[PDB]
């Protein structure tokens, strides 16, 4: 199956009471690891077989660095700030990680936004960053002057993130490798006058990945489909929807295995 | 800058059953920035004993929560959501559809 | 990580080449760096690699083979000013530094016309100069007897080096060199 | 880049001390390593930011203030003789997250005794050179001597006509032990300076070899016989000789 390990990292200028300034979360695929802001100016984990298999060195060492990227951030997010005269509260966001795909190919990103926004992507092919505009394209030509620095990012996307990745799914294999299969129905209602709705619902099923569908004498729809989106239903599980206005079907596809609900 | 106003979500657990014990979700994304507030009401009136997962990420680089409760579902209680955000003048009230 | 190893030291002769090895076995690789110590002065960066391949600045390149695990930094031309320590130290998973204990980098000058002679000196001290830079000088076996190891002068003027070690204490200079293997045509004055 | 003071220290068992350390690079990560014979660097405590610290691999008896975004300040609240050694404090651009190499401190020597009562100066002589090597190459070595000195503090240059010399030098990079049984032997050093036959032949040529010694400060208690083995400089000198 398809996995994922991403850190994100978000500063925020001038916050207001409540919001802090920093603030840095860890993934797994959907699952929180780990947790860093500045106010606990603390590394946690968000998951107990991170809590389990990781030493307290692991959470000392890291939250010493953090603590540092925070103060480097807060300094990042003034220059730009200046490079675009902006006042009063702006944010910046960084996110770094890689894909371990079901075939054995990996994937790896690391990307900047500034105001929730693309500002910089890095190319690890061509070790070069792509600049959204001018302001963007000045922090472009320093970082690309830095040939070690993108070497040692290419070398952590394709091989640190995906060995702690594979380390994270081993520690939390229980939860990430289980699969819940959905309950599926096919639910059948007159609405408007002389207008037949069908919903095909899904509920409690994991990984939350799933393809939903509907078919019409066994070739596909040209009609308009409605997609509920994917939910979480709070107990681990998921829950989603596809609709249509009427021979049906309803097509399903979780974790290799395929459902036909004929209407 | 843009703003990004939230989607807000309220479901339950399981399909609903009034008289049946379950979980009311109200799943808040897709805003931007992260300052948000979030309160679960039962007939206009916020429920103290309310769940909530920690402000998460989006790679699109907007943020989502979930907010939840363990409730029974009767025909006379009205459930909703009340959330508020920078993009909003007011706080916005959205009800749970009772499945 | 956990261990870095680099040998303990290294000769080699003036004008040629040596290569210096450093293995690591580490928990994550995030990069190989190589510092350059003088005796007596602060270490100073030389190279980084974290990708495969040879890196060369001057008369300094650095390799590196993730799969195999081991870096080298290779000096071409040597020249004297080359003798120091070089240091390996390789950044782990946790972006920490585990250093080696260091190379030290000998070099044997290239004597032109060697004149192996032993010299009294007077305020008494021994003078054992200009021997070829095979020569090993072996330390003494009687205790208030004291020989120094081979320093190597340069007068750049006359473009000229020698080898030299110095021993000082019933003590003669005939005998003051007799713990080593010194050329059979030693001039040895009266 | 990074500047690390005191270059060399010699101090008494119990004794506080603080090495200083400072850099203008706007550096964000600083370091402080001791470094000992035998082995690689080991971390004693670091920074990686202003506003934080922790321990390396060797914190006990030490500790550590991260003053402001320049200065790094390292403690030893105790002193012990197992803290002789040679430090250094370092520095990096950002955290050890990144590609980015150390700047070192120039190295600050301590050496830590039960008491002062075996520090002593050098004693230093000047052997002129053996008329036999006059006549057999031309050349003329003069070779100095730096003797019975405790710790292994001292700094050996050569000056002729008042001007310090570089070429035809050649001084021991390390002193070797006169009693190499003894935990606190003390130490000898040589040198050497070779002349044209020439050069040492002509009177108005004045040779003198000059050792450095760091030893006590003024504050040091001293109640023995002998005078105070302060930091001083020790000489011996030649001239010329047809």
């Amino acid at each position: 199956r398809t996995h994922s390990l991403r850190y994100f990292r978000l500063g925020v200028s001038d916050p207001i009471h409540g919001v802090p300034e920093f603030i840095s979360v860890g993934y797994v695929d959907s699952h929180p690891i780990t947790t860093y802001d500045s106010v606990t100016r603390q590394k946690e984990p968000r998951a107990p077989w991170m809590a389990e298999n990781l030493a307290p060195d692991h959470w000392e060492r890291y939250t010493q660095l953090l603590r540092g990227w925070q103060q480097m951030f807060k300094v990042e997010l003034k220059r730009l700030q200046r490079h675009y005269n902006h006042s009063g509260s702006h944010t910046y966001q960084r996110m770094i990680g890689c894909e371990l795909l079901e075939d054995g190919s990996t994937t790896g990103f690391l990307q900047y936004a500034y105001d929730g926004q693309d500002f910089l992507i890095f190319n690890k092919d061509t070790l070069s960053w792509l600049a959204v505009d001018n302001v963007a394209h000045t922090i472009k030509q320093a970082w690309e002057a830095n040939q070690h620095e993108l070497l040692y990012q290419k070398n952590w996307l394709e091989e640190e993130c995906i060995a702690w990745l594979k380390r994270f799914l081993e520690y939390g294999k229980d939860t990430l490798q289980r699969t819940e299969p959905p309950l599926v129905r096919v639910n059948r209602k007159e609405t408007f006058p002389g207008v037949t709705a069908l919903f095909c619902k899904a509920h409690g099923f994991y990984p939350p990945e799933i393809y939903m569908t509907w078919m019409k004498n066994g070739e596909e729809i040209v009609q308009e489909i409605d997609y509920g989106d994917i939910l979480p239903s709070g107990d681990g599980t998921y829950q989603a929807w596809a609709s249509i206005e009427l021979l049906y079907s309803c097509h399903v596809e979780h974790s290799g295995v395929h459902m036909v609900l004929q209407v | 800058m843009i703003q990004r106003t939230p989607k807000i979500q309220v479901y339950s657990r399981h399909p609903a059953e009034n008289g049946k014990s379950n979980f009311l979700n109200c799943y808040v994304s897709g805003f931007h920035p992260s300052d948000i507030e979030v309160d679960l009401l039962k007939n206009g009136e916020r429920i103290e004993k309310v769940e909530h997962s920690d402000l998460s990420f989006s790679k699109d680089w907007s943020f989502y929560l979930l907010y939840y409760t363990e409730f029974t579902p009767t025909e006379k209680d009205e459930y909703a959501c009340r959330v508020n955000h920078v993009t909003l003048s007011q706080p916005k009230i959205v009800k749970w559809d009772r499945d | 990580g956990q261990n870095i190893d680099q040998p303990t030291e290294m000769t080699a002769t003036e004008g040629a080449i040596v290569q210096i090895n450093c293995t690591y076995q580490t928990s994550g690789f995030n990069g190989l760096f190589w510092y350059q110590q003088h005796a007596g002065e602060a270490p100073t960066f030389l190279s980084y690699n974290v990708l495969d391949g040879l890196e060369e600045k001057g008369r300094f390149s650095s390799f590196l083979s993730r799969s195999k695990g081991y870096s080298y930094l290779l000096l071409k031309e040597l020249q004297m000013k080359d003798s120091a320590s070089y240091l390996c130290a390789v950044k782990d998973s946790n972006y920490q530094l585990i250093w080696g204990a260091g190379t030290k980098l000998i070099i044997k000058p290239d004597i032109q016309n060697p004149d192996p002679a032993v010299y009294q000196l007077r305020d008494s001290v021994c003078l054992f100069t200009d021997f070829d830079s095979q020569t090993n000088v072996s330390q003494s076996k009687d205790s208030d007897v004291y020989i120094t190891d081979k320093c190597v002068l340069d007068m750049r003027s006359m473009d000229f080096k020698s080898n030299s070690a110095v021993a000082w204490s019933d003590f003669a200079c005939a005998n003051a060199f007799n713990n080593s293997i010194i050329p059979e045509d030693t001039f040895f004055p009266s | 880049g990074v500047t690390q003071t005191p270059k060399f220290q010699v101090l008494k068992t119990g004794q506080s001390m603080t090495l200083q350390c400072a850099q203008d690079m706007n550096h964000n990560s600083m370091y402080w390593y001791r470094q000992d014979p035998g082995m690689g660097l080991r971390l004693i405590y670091y920074s990686a930011s202003e506003g934080t610290t922790d321990k390396g691999e060797v914190p006990n008896g030490y500790n550590v203030s991260r003053l402001n975004k320049r200065e790094f300040s390292l403690r030893l609240e105790s002193a012990a003789p197992s803290q002789t050694s040679v430090y250094f404090c370092a520095s990096s651009v950002w955290t050890g997250e990144g590609s980015g190499e150390l700047f070192f401190g120039e190295g600050s020597r301590l050496t830590v005794l039960e008491d002062l009562k075996n520090v002593f100066p050098p004693e230093v002589a000047v052997f002129e050179p053996s008329e036999a090597e006059i006549s057999h190459t031309q050349k003329a070595t003069l070779v100095c001597l730096a003797t019975g000195f405790y710790p292994d503090h001292v700094e050996l240059s050569w000056w002729v006509n008042g001007k310090e010399v570089h070429s035809g030098v050649c001084t021991d990079p390390q002193p070797l032990k006169e009693q190499p049984a003894l935990n606190d032997s003390r130490y000898a050093l040589s040198s050497r300076l070779r002349v044209s036959a020439t050069f040492w032949q002509n009177p108005r040529n004045h040779f003198r070899c000059q050792v450095q010694f760091y030893g006590l400060s003024e504050n040091d208690e001293w109640t023995q016989d002998r005078a105070k083995p302060v930091t001083q400089i020790v000489s011996a000198e030649a001239w010329g000789r047809a």
